[PDB]
Order: structure tokens, then sequence, then C-alpha cells
């Protein structure tokens, strides 16, 4: 499932902004 | 109505934009309690104002780090714009000041936590729940865009839940007053519009794309474009193909197809009818826009509240000493702060 793939991914925690 | 309101709102904003408040408190006036959150640039701490006993949230930026990360003009934008705005869903800046080492922005403390933490824990929001938050962002962008302000970092981490269950937008770090195109690569990867990724000049339409991402993530429980690394995310965004959960209503899918739209001649928010293409869309048909503005709608949920300075709705963070050098850093760069 998409949910399972998201939860197993490396970006489920807080996401900080990017720059440069 | 909204027209007269926005007219007065612009009059009020321009006075503060042209004469910004500066140096309105000092670090020694606050007891520092606990870190509430951190980002790429700043640390935000719960503080208690010694004279009044009020709690606030204080954003601390190290001047030297702001310089290294090429955020000088952005940070000046952030404070100049946040001190000048006034809207029911925008966090209030109460004080700002600087010392030898740091910049400080003392905000109202929004105690219900980030939308992010509630969303991840609960899994996903029902469509009426997502709609209640989305409506507040729609009204907030209508207000910001009318002042020629682009926001540029919509995401659950930057949205706080107040004691009445309403949204407070925080983190004006990429906010900019601009009448034409702008070009800076900034935002958060999952939320970037394709025209940002492709280094085009872009405009306030990128906020409406980001609203599409937010509504999708709220209603699905995951973003429309996700991967393990930003480069992979950017490939998916520029590909532009979105898949929707089976449980998404026909109306929600139609709205999202019009927000997550690569073609700027077709993206809602950007067209001749402006924000009304969104407000009058079928997914929002049950929304009473004045009632939302007036905060008269009963919220989907009310954060737990245990005391004035309770921080239970926030994650714990490693604490770091606030050091203040005996030498002034970056004086010229931040003269106007
Ligand atoms: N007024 C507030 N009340 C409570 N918590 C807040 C407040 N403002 C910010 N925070 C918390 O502090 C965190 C970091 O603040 P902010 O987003 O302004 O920092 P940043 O360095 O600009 O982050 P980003 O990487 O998103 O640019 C927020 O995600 C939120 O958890
Ligand atoms: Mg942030
Ligand atoms: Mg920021």
């Amino acid at each position: 499932t998409t949910y399972a793939d998201f939860i197993a991914s490396g970006r489920t925690g807080r996401r900080n902004a990017i720059h440069d | 109505g909204v027209k007269e309101f926005l007219a007065k709102a612009k009059e009020d904003f321009l006075k503060k934009w042209e004469s910004p408040a500066q140096n309105t408190a000092h670090l020694d006036q606050f007891e520092r309690i606990k870190t509430l959150g951190t980002g790429s640039f700043g640390r935000v701490m719960l503080v208690k104002h010694k004279e009044t006993g009020n709690h606030y949230a204080m954003k601390i930026l190290d001047k030297q780090k702001v310089v290294k990360l090429k955020q000088i003009e952005h940070t000046l934008n952030e404070k100049r714009i946040l001190q000048a705005v006034n809207f029911p869903f925008l966090v209030k800046l109460e004080f700002s000041f600087k010392d030898n080492s740091n910049l400080y922005m003392v905000m109202e403390y929004v105690p219900g936590g980030e939308m992010f933490s509630h969303l991840r824990r609960i899994g996903r929001f029902s469509e009426p729940h997502a709609r209640f938050y989305a409506a507040q962002i729609v009204l907030t962008f209508e207000y910001l865009h009318s002042l020629d302000l682009i926001y540029r970092d919509l995401k659950p981490e930057n949205l706080l839940i107040d004691q009445q269950g309403y949204i407070q937008v925080t983190d004006f770090g990429f906010a900019k007053r601009v009448k034409g195109r702008t070009w800076t690569l900034c935002g958060t990867p999952e939320y970037l519009a394709p025209e940002i990724i492709l280094s085009k000049g872009y405009n306030k339409a990128v906020d409406w794309w980001a609203l599409g991402v937010l509504i999708y993530e709220m209603a699905a429980g995951y973003p429309p474009f996700f991967a393990d690394q930003p480069i992979q995310i950017y490939e998916k965004i520029v590909s532009g193909k979105v898949r929707f959960p089976s449980h998404f209503s026909s109306d929600l899918k139609d709205l999202l197809r019009n927000l997550l739209q690569v073609d700027l001649t077709k993206r809602f928010g950007n067209l001749k009818n402006g924000v009304n293409d969104i407000k009058n869309h079928k997914w929002f048909a049950t929304t009473d826009w004045i009632a939302i503005y007036q905060r008269k709608v009963e919220a989907p949920f009310i954060p737990k509240f245990k005391g004035p300075g309770d921080t239970s709705n926030f994650d714990d963070y490693e604490e770091e000493e606030i050091r203040v050098s005996i030498n002034e850093k970056c004086g010229k760069e931040f003269s106007e702060f």
C-alpha cells in the first residue's frame, strides 16, 4: 500500500526547509 | 465586506511596513524554559516574561549561521513582514530584539502543537477536518497575497493548533513582499511547485500549489510526492502525475487536480477569478467563509491543555546553551533588525 511505503520511508519525521 | 476589510488591512499593514518596530524587549526580561521546535535556521523556546508572567515562544537565530546559510535578506524580510501583519490565523509577533550573537523574535505561544504531530499520530484527517484547516489557509493566503506577500513555506510543521483548535501560521522565514516574479530556490521539498524546482521566475501561484500538497497530505496521511531523498521527490513533482487514495471524494480529487496543476494558466488561485475559484469550488460548498474568519465554527478537536506553560503537545528537543559573545557579530548585516 502507499501508506505502508510512506511509513517505511526515510521522510516521515519533521521536514526542515531547504536553501541554496 | 472582504473588499473593504482588505482595503483597511492594507492601510494598516503599509504603516507598519514603512515604520517597523525595533528593539522592543531584551533577553534578560525572559526566563527560558524549554525548546518547542527547531528548523533549518532557528530554535524556538518556551519563555516566560518576568514582568507579566505571560508565556511566549521565542525564535532564536544565530547571526553567524544566518550569514553562512545565505539567509540575511530573508531574515530581515521575516521580521519586517511578521511585525506588520495582522490576521486571525497568523501568529502574532510580540517583541523583537538582538544582541551580540543572536536575533530574537518573541511570538505568542501556540500551545496545541504542530499540525504535523497530530496528523502523523492520528494517521489522516477526515475530509471535513481537513476542510476546516484548509479554509483557514485559503483566507490567510487571500490576506497575504492582497498585501503583495508571498509566503513560500506552507507545511504542517509550520502550522500550529491553538487552544480553540484553530490554525496559527508560523515561520515567515521565506515571506517576501514582491510585485513581480521572484527566483529564490526555497521552501520544503515535498511542497515545492514545479516552477520553483525548474528555476523559473515564479509568483504567488506557488502558495496555491503548496495548499494542494497540504490538503492532499492532510486527507491522505502522506504527501502526493514522497521519496527517501529530495532529488527523487523533485523528479516526481516535475513528472506531475498524482495518484489519489480510493477514499478521496470526487470533489476533493477535482479540487486537487486544479491546485496541483503544472499549467499556470489553469492553476486555481492564479486565474481571472482569483481566490473565488477555490472558495466556490464544490469541495468547499459546506464552508461558511465568514463564520471561519470570525472563529465561530466548532473545531474538529481541541488540544489537551494542562497549564499555561505546559508543552505536552510538543516533542522534546536536546537543549543548547544560548551563548552571547562579548563581541558584536554581523552588526552591519542586521542593522535594521
Ligand atoms: N509561536 C510558536 N508557538 C509554538 N511553537 C512554535 C511557534 N513558532 C514556531 N514554533 C515551533 O518551532 C519550530 C521551528 O520554528 P520555525 O519553523 O520558525 O523555524 P525554521 O528554522 O524557520 O524552520 P524551517 O526549517 O521550517 O525553515 C516550528 O516548526 C514549531 O514547532
Ligand atoms: Mg519551519
Ligand atoms: Mg523557516
